[PDB]
């Protein structure tokens, strides 16, 4: 639960040259992004998650 | 054979369509040694805070583009700690890795020349006149060649066939250079050592080398291919050294 | 490096633009051994009459396609001697090789995800309701996802973002999977071992795994390129075993 | 300064098959030509060049 | 693997998109030896002045082209010193390297067959008639097949399906041959030894072999691709020998 004190920065993307295509090709395209953790990664201090809930039993 | 990776500091460049790398005169950058030094104070070597890739602004390669140039240093005087170290010292020394990027589809065509020119002294478009500093360099913004003869006061004579220096442009291959042929590759890479007639120098007063990018075969495409094709430059200093610490200068 | 050949029984698959092969959890199919068996009768092993490639029906990948799924087994219950052996026995066991094919020119673009999901229990589009068997599977014909929320009795809630299971579709990469990127490759191949909590099971009552094919980047092309782009599935069972011979059942 | 006696011949270029392109591509193209000397090459008898000149001092 | 260079005399051929080379029957050209010779005078062997690549005239591959053929020798009787040596001697002997070139973009399609046929005796388009020499060969100019049955006096029956010889054209693969598939390669190369029933022969009277070029899949392209697509032949004699010097003959 990050605050001002434990911030970590930001990521940004820019055009270095640009997209060039020949005739007869679409001009718009898309990029996708995947995330994962490296081999130096760890966590601690177990807690309950805030993403699941109920109002009464039988759910 | 065509894939390459380059790591410097906390920055990394990949490419999948490269040709090779040019080491300017077979000499890699290196630090100044004792039997070649004249200045006596102990120098500073930041070593990861300065030796990393900085990316400049892009230009748009149009159907009628004569070309572009930059001056080094002074294109990197506002780039982080490299620039800050430049402001506070009297003497500096560094080599460079330059990387130029331009991608396009297999239906476009064109050919660019990428060349590094040491001590590119330029001429004025008024024969009995002299150039201003603004006409030689706009920092991280590129200057632009012309396709015809130029006029105006204090400006550089910039018709592309004479390259601003009074030579035949087709001979610029005597310098370190590569080509970007749109059907072959999409990037050029040049490694340049420190080249001067003294072991160190002041980084504001003296332009060490000029980077020139000149299209020999103009960009051409057909019916509905992409029209916007940019070019991007990225430069990283190497083996950076500074001497003579005092108060910060101001331009 | 990109060429591959796979032989099983009297069937052979070639390909010239493959990426690699995925072995589901590093475990290849194999027969049941003695220190893990519970059923006592000697089993039958047909071994070339069942372990061979069967090709299902194709689908048409359109500009607005949400996706497709199949259930295994019961997609192969009418495929020759494999299906006939399924009809006459109480217990069966088998692994699989799955191969998905989709070719297009260097001027098209699109991206498909191909994923195998063990025990893909699905939900009904009426919250206090239950699914029919027809809504889960149409044999060798694919079921189709939706792009919006669904209604109707006994039908599966099939909006593609929740994958019929109440999860985020972008996490399906936890399962065995490959991608077909139209600029990179033209086929995907997954080898899946037998995965259950008992050594054998009845092949009509229990769906072992679901094959899902989901376009993340839609198909797109320009002026007069080909419009018809099909996708084809081909599956071969491996190490097939049957126990408990009696009279043939009927659905 | 070559004359009839020390001539060396000529170079020419021709289409062997022809240029074929698909739809959506430019139909005209260009070729470039570079010249250099081989490792058996030498010169002699120094002289002044006729490409530079002046009319008076201070030039 | 796809690049190739061939050097003969003062001529050199490069290529970047070749398939392989065909050595007609596994036999490379060679000179006549003593235990197989009949003619007694010492022979001449020019050896670089004759054994080099000569390029013939090009043809234009149109959307409706049936095909082309040449006769060897007599296609090279006006090619420099090879032809001059042919004029002055009674007996000659030589093998050949043949190279066929045709380039096109990745958006064209078509398929050519390139075949060498020894002793290709041809038939007349009048059943009780005979051919003229002009109808069999026009020197460095190619003769042209037809798409329908032909008429006329002294001319060859040249409907492309019977190849002028009364056979099925699809069987011509029994001879030395290659294919040019426009998506795969751009050149074909055949090495042909001397093939006759006598050790030497007269080069004006006897056609040793015929080169045939036949499109099986017609040339096709789309909206604004290039329309002009030429085909070029280049042949070099090898191990050339001549006997029986006298005054020059005249046709």
């Amino acid at each position: 639960q990050q605050d001002e004190y434990t911030s970590a920065g930001n990521v940004t993307c820019w055009y270095q040259t640009g997209i060039v295509v020949p005739a007869g090709t679409p001009t718009s395209c898309s990029i996708m992004c995947f995330v994962s953790a490296c081999n130096d990664f760890s966590v601690r201090l177990l807690k309950d998650t805030p993403f699941i809930e109920q109002s009464a039993l039988l759910q | 054979d065509r894939v390459r990776s380059i790591t410097l500091g906390n920055s990394t460049i990949t490419t999948q369509e490269s040709a090779n790398v040019v080491v300017a005169y077979g000499r890699w950058p290196e630090y100044l040694k004792d039997n070649e030094a004249t200045a006596e104070d102990q120098p500073t070597q930041p070593d990861v805070a300065t030796c990393r890739f900085y990316t400049l602004e892009s230009v748009t390669w149009e159907r009628d583009s004569p070309g572009w140039w930059w001056k080094f240093p002074d294109a990197l005087k506002d780039m982080g700690l490299f620039g800050q170290n430049m402001y506070y010292h009297y003497l500096g020394r560094a080599g460079y890795t330059i990387h130029v990027q331009c991608n396009a589809s297999k239906f476009h065509q064109g050919c660019l020349m990428v060349v590094c020119v040491p001590e590119a002294e330029m001429g004025c478009s008024q024969v009995d006149g002299t150039v201003n500093e603004h006409s030689l360099s706009e920092g991280e913004t590129a200057k632009k060649f012309a396709s015809t003869s130029t006029n105006g006061t204090n400006t550089v004579q910039s018709i592309v066939t004479n390259a601003g220096m009074g030579v035949g442009v087709g001979n610029l291959t005597i310098f370190p250079h590569q080509w970007i042929n749109l059907r072959t590759n999409n990037c050029a890479t040049i490694v340049m050592p420190y080249i001067n007639n003294v072991p160190m120098d002041n980084m504001f007063r003296h332009h060490n080398f000029t980077l020139m990018i000149i299209p020999f075969v103009p960009l051409d495409y057909s019916s509905d291919s992409s029209t916007y094709v940019p070019i991007t430059v990225t430069v990283a200093p190497m083996c950076a050294e500074y001497n003579g610490l005092r108060l910060a200068t101001s331009l």
